[PDB]
């Protein structure tokens, strides 16, 4: 086509979606990770995770307001990944890398799994 | 704005 | 912080939200523009438009499944802007620039209004 | 991935 493109548009959209998340505006699901609860937008979760994409396209699960993750999932690892979904920034540290990689594999977040594998390979 |  | 950032994340999120829109997945509102209807995600509309941000943060309008725009709004101009919201690409043409600018002013989409004003000033 |  003959379209023009606004370079910062996608980043500005995500920044605003994160602002809605911070103020709990139009969040439509609670993700339960053991004793912790995380409110989010189903659409953002699907856009970032192969697991959430599969969950919310299911004709029965699409209508659930609460989703319980596998008990092996670490709430801190999930929190780090939820923040990454809404910001593009990943708080990857020596102390959390194993939990973050395990959580990203479960959530099916391929680019996160890739950087974790590379950071782990560098330290061996 | 750019030409994509 | 000491975060790392994935450059393409925001663009990939928006591409996936547009894929959900194309398949009519988890759309939660119909925007009525005269005889035309446009299905969309309230969160994406709020993230792109000062008017939709104001509408869906209202305690009564947040619950509406149908929103009727002012009858002066052109359905083609709205369609072009809805596509821009989900893609960052704006189909700005000599034949549609006036309708697109009028629609972007109504929707409170400041960057679109700015490029329309500049393209109009160049042709005078 | 980059250092932002
Ligand atoms: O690593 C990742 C990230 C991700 C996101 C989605 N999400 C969607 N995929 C498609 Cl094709 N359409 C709409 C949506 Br929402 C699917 C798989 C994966 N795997
Ligand atoms: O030209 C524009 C585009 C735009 C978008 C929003 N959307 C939001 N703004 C804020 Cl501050 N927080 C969350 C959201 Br969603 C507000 C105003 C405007 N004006
Ligand atoms: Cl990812
Ligand atoms: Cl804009």
């Amino acid at each position: 086509d003959s379209c023009i493109q606004f370079t910062r548009h996608a980043s500005d959209v995500l920044l605003n979606l994160n602002r809605l998340r911070s103020r709990d505006i139009l969040t439509d699901v609670v993700i339960v990770v053991s004793r912790e609860q995380f409110r989010a937008h189903k659409t953002v979760l699907m856009a970032c995770s192969g697991l959430f994409y599969s969950i919310f396209t299911d004709q029965l699960k699409c209508n659930l307001s609460v989703i319980n993750l596998d008990p092996e999932i670490n709430p801190e690892g999930f929190c780090i990944l939820l923040d990454f979904m809404y910001t593009s920034r990943l708080n990857l540290r020596e102390g959390n890398i194993m939990a973050v990689m395990a959580t990203a594999m479960y959530l099916q977040m391929e680019h996160v799994v890739d950087t974790c594998r590379k950071f782990i390979k560098a330290s061996e | 704005w750019v030409i994509p």
